[PDB]
RNA sequence: GAACCUGAUUAAUAGGGACAGUCG
RNA sequence: GUUUUCAUUAAUCAGGAACGUAAACUAUU
């Protein structure tokens, strides 16, 4: 692919290898994937969040199964926020980064609200039908999006 | 195709008009649908998806139902 | 989580502020139940105990 | 109804553009200030209403918030950033003696009752609290993930170190200054223009809101409103409790001032004028007898509450006749003839 | 008549139409 | 037009309200002390700074 | 260049369509002659 | 002066909360001669009685 | 149909400022409209606006402005012409602003005299 | 004469067409 | 209405083309 491993790339790749056997009885995108890419940069203070980059048809190949895959990737690996994303190299690319960030939940609207001077704040709203299990992940979403792109956005459920 | 359905509606209107020959509302709708056909056909000519010498007056209607 | 830790700390702050307004409930109750109120208050006078 | 003559006067020549902020001095009795829309502020003395006492071309944009310190000095917000002046000095100084730009676009001010502390509501979703003479940037208290602007801010004057705020999330938020964090946040249905507290009951607050409505809330139980005053036509721009804590003024976005009792739920009086263009800021004097109205015509007007009650020293058989009439209307005010004549007002 | 209406061209709604002579008339006045 | 069309807000019964008014306020029918005590206003505002209350009274 | 309070009163009594002329009149650099009479009628004020 | 209009109070509370006589009823309402469906219900009641 | 979506937006702003409303729903959005409202917000005639997406713009207005307008042929203007154009478009030189599509962007005439650049007259407010 | 922009876009709160139950 | 497609095809009318005894009181709101 692109990589020769770091300290944790081989660990996450060994997790993807170990999910084949000695477990379920579920594997569809597990065998056609290799070492891909990963990053470990902090979210908040004290906690970190692991992101893994994915080839661009394997994003829908991963949209096939992401329930309980990310649960076991959270539990069995390091007890931190696991997060998959496509790898890419403008505004359509950042839109793609947002809509592949929020994986169960479809974003609805973007409100780019200016202030009484030249400053402006973007705020993307989410879907109301899934609210309970995402709100503790929202600051991780915002911080990973800032760390990858540079644009401060804040995530909020509509009320 | 939009043009295909429009010329199909045109042949249907002209066949009913040939059978009946007395009414004028079908003739007016025929004038509307032939103007619509010519406008969409001109846009598809200036794109170039179909031959620029292809024309529909009545013989193309006859040779596309035949 | 940071949201839940913040929510518990701000619930504790809400209980403390409700205690420091429950110290005022009794005088608000007497002012609303009294028959004649005299303004300005005697405690706000610039010569209070002279 | 015959001697109901509420308009008393107008402070000076007024402003050029409309009066978008004004603030009294809560320690003195005749010190008013008003900042207009072309960014000029004026300090008025209520004893000599013929001309202003001190004016300065303060900012560039409109003056959004304005307040008096507890010593003698006054503060003013803008989108420029907040500034501090000494309007009472033996030479007049136009230049400020402190300025603050960091902390986003500020919207409103509120000064502490006793100390030299004040809180400025900014547009970054935070309020920030300065103590004068030993703090430079202040401490920024915010709801943890908050983006929408905090429109108004108000120190509770009875219970010190409790700060209320409204925000364009149609929400009210509280703040405890003793443990520097927010406390509780409730989302209402429509946006609230202004929060204010009761100066005799420490826990009651009033929000003037774009629902044409005044909501009297209890700060301990935000479940339901203690009272809902509904009388307006356009949105309510400003609300202010009387210093006796039993009445309310609201200046609305149409051309009306509405005077309310605290338990009423409907208008005691309505004040209006063809010259008054809109109403933005209404506040009592510390007499609790006269109210002041900063309009969009550039005018600060001085009305009176209790429109038919004249001031000054009364003889005993004069004030006994007035008190006898008021008690008699309290008894027989609900009969049909008396009711229609006491409710008729020309709108 | 309204006071606020400007003096160069006609105003329709929020659209102000200036004829080609009027923008030439201002350029003549400048020179 | 001199009868009352409905009960006033705090009152719950016709006997309560029509028996609660019952006594003229005026100085012709009551003594001077009673007239003063019955037409004293509820809120008595004197002149001055009406500052918000510093400390709890009760 | 002076403007009586009757003149300012009639400019204010005209509606918010005349807000620009009101601000132009309310320019600060001009003298404001306060009037001591009742009706605020600018013609009789100016003539008196 | 100040006593209750009892009819008006009963109407206000209504708009807030919202075999020996039924023969002379028909004797009084056979004379109109409007048929008036309450009288149809009264005729069915008299037939049952 | 008015292809001038800026003129449709400014017509809606003028209707709200006449009717005394406190916000609008500018239904077709753009970028020149956003720059126009950015200048109006710099000079304080409009409170706060947000672009939401299906998009449209919600414009909180203070109740301070009188009139918005677009100059429909968009005539080119130099600085020595800009002074006469300002004093012929505005009721007073100290009230209201003329909007310019310059090589430095979209700005008011005072910022154009600051940055020493001329351009086309696109609109005005006062 | 739309917006978007230091190998094929927004899918338009402008179009034309298709299908279904219909309506006069 | 749809869980429908090409993506400027469009707006306006110079020229032209199809249908054909009476009158008499009057961006929103
Ligand atoms: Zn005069």
């Amino acid at each position: 692919s692109r990589q020769n491993p770091s300290d944790l790339e081989r660990a996450i790749a060994g997790a993807l290898y170990d999910l084949e056997t000695n477990t379920a009885d579920l594997k569809a995108a597990l065998r056609p994937l290799q070492f891909v890419s990963a990053r470990e940069i902090e979210v908040g203070h004290g906690k970190k969040a692991i992101v893994i980059f994915v080839p661009v048809p394997a994003l829908q190949g991963f949209h096939r199964v992401q329930q309980r895959l990310t649960r076991e990737l959270e539990k069995k690996f390091s007890d931190r926020h696991v997060l998959i994303l496509a790898a890419r190299r403008l505004t359509a690319v950042h839109d793609a980064i947002l809509t592949d960030l929020v994986y169960p939940v479809e974003i609805v609207g973007k409100r780019l609200r200016t202030k009484e001077d030249g400053s402006k704040v973007l705020k993307v709203i989410l879907d109301e039908k899934e609210r309970g299990g995402v709100d503790y992940r929202l600051d991780t979403y915002s911080e990973v999006y800032r760390r990858l792109t540079g644009r401060n956005v804040t995530f909020e459920f509509p009320q | 195709e939009d043009l295909y359905f429009l010329i199909k509606k045109a042949v249907a209107v002209r066949k009913h008009l040939e059978r009946n020959r007395k009414d004028k509302d079908s003739k007016f709708r025929l004038i509307l649908i032939e103007s619509r056909i010519h406008r969409l056909a001109r846009y598809y000519k200036t794109v170039g998806v179909l031959p620029p010498t292809w024309k529909y007056e009545s013989s193309t209607a006859s040779t596309l139902v035949a | 989580a940071k949201r839940q830790q913040d929510r518990l700390m701000r619930e504790a702050a809400y209980k403390k502020t409700n205690e420091t307004l429950d110290r005022w409930i009794e005088t608000v109750k007497h002012n609303r139940r009294a028959e004649h109120l005299v303004f300005p208050l005697a405690q706000n006078a610039h010569d209070r105990g002279l | 109804r015959m001697f109901a003559k509420p308009f008393l006067g107008q402070l000076g020549n007024g402003h050029v553009q409309g009066v978008y902020s004004m603030c009294k001095d809560k320690n003195s009795l005749n010190c008013i200030a008003s900042g207009s829309g072309d960014g000029v502020v004026k300090v008025w003395d209520l004893t000599t209403r013929d001309e202003e006492t001190w004016r300065v071309a303060a900012h560039n944009n409109i003056v959004k918030g304005l307040t008096f310190t507890n010593d003698k000095k006054l503060l003013s917000c803008a989108t420029d950033g907040i500034k501090l002046w000494d309007p009472y000095a033996s030479p007049s100084n136009t230049t400020p003696i402190a300025t603050w730009q960091e902390g986003g676009p500020y919207t409103s001010l509120s000064f502490h009752r006793s100390a030299n502390t004040f809180a400025a509501s900014s547009g970054q979703g935070c309020i920030r609290i300065w103590d004068l003479e030993h703090s430079t940037a202040g401490q920024a208290i915010q709801w943890p993930s908050f983006v929408d602007t905090i429109t108004d801010v108000c120190f509770n004057q009875v219970e010190t170190s409790v700060i209320g705020s409204v925000a364009t999330d149609r929400s009210i938020i509280l703040f405890d200054l003793r443990t520097n964090m927010p406390v509780i946040k409730t989302v209402l249905h429509f946006a609230c223009n202004r929060i204010v507290f009761n100066p005799m009951e420490a826990m009651n607050l009033a929000v003037a809101s774009e629902d044409h409505n005044i909501y009297i809330f209890d700060a301990r139980n935000f479940d339901k409103a203690l009272n809902i005053q509904k009388g307006h036509v356009a949105a309510v721009m400003d609300v202010e409790f009387s210093p006796t804590g039993e009445e309310l003024v609201s200046g609305s976005y149409d051309r009306t001032i509405r005077l309310w009792r605290r338990d009423a739920g409907h208008s005691r009086d309505v004040y209006h004028t063809k010259r008054m263009q809109r109403v933005f800021r209404t506040m009592w004097t510390m007499d609790s007898k006269y109210i002041l109205t900063g309009s969009d015509d550039g005018n600060v007007r001085l009305w009176r509450a209790n429109a038919s009650e004249r001031s000054g020293v009364k003889a005993t058989r004069q004030r006994q006749a007035l008190e006898y009439n008021n008690a008699l209307l309290d008894r027989y005010g609900h009969l049909p003839e008396i009711r229609r004549i006491r409710r008729h007002r020309h709108l | 008549r309204p006071v606020d209406l400007p003096a160069v061209g006609r105003m329709r709604g929020a659209e102000l139409r200036i004829s080609a002579k009027e923008a030439a008339a201002i350029a003549r006045e400048v020179r | 037009k001199y009868l009352a069309t409905g009960l006033p807000h705090p009152f719950e019964s016709q006997q309560q309200y029509e028996r609660s008014l019952r006594l003229p306020v005026g100085p012709e029918w009551m003594t001077k002390e009673t007239f003063q005590d019955a037409t004293k206003p509820r809120v008595i505002i004197k002149q001055g700074i009406i500052a918000p209350m510093s400390k709890p009274m009760y | 260049i002076i403007i009586t309070s009757c003149v300012m009163a009639e400019l204010e009594k005209l509606g918010p369509r005349y807000r620009v002329a009101l601000m132009i009149a309310r320019d600060e650099r001009w003298q404001r002659l306060t009037c001591d009479h009742k009706g605020t009628y600018a013609d009789d004020c100016i003539v008196d | 002066i100040g006593n209750l209009d009892l009819r008006s109070e009963k109407q206000r509370q209504a708009e807030r909360d919202l075999n020996t006589a039924l023969k002379k009823y028909l004797r009084k309402q056979r004379k109109k001669n409007i048929i008036d469906e309450k009288r149809l219900k009264a005729e069915e009641l008299y037939r049952q009685m | 149909v008015r292809t001038s979506v800026l003129h449709d937006a400014l017509n809606s702003i003028n209707n709200a400022e006449k009717m005394g409303k406190r916000q609008v729903m500018i239904r077709p959005s753009s970028k020149v409209i956003v720059k126009f409202l950015q200048v109006m917000q710099r000079h304080g005639y409009i409170g706060e606006f947000e672009e939401v997406d299906n998009g449209k713009i919600v414009v909180q207005l203070n109740g301070r402005l009188n009139k918005c307008g677009v100059i429909s042929p968009r005539y080119n203007v130099r600085l020595a012409e800009l002074e006469k154009w300002v004093t012929k478009l505005l009721p007073a030189r100290q009230f209201g602003y003329v909007i310019l599509t310059t090589s430095a962007g979209i700005m008011d005439h005072e910022e154009a005299r600051r940055k020493h650049v001329a351009g086309k007259i696109i609109g005005f407010f006062y």
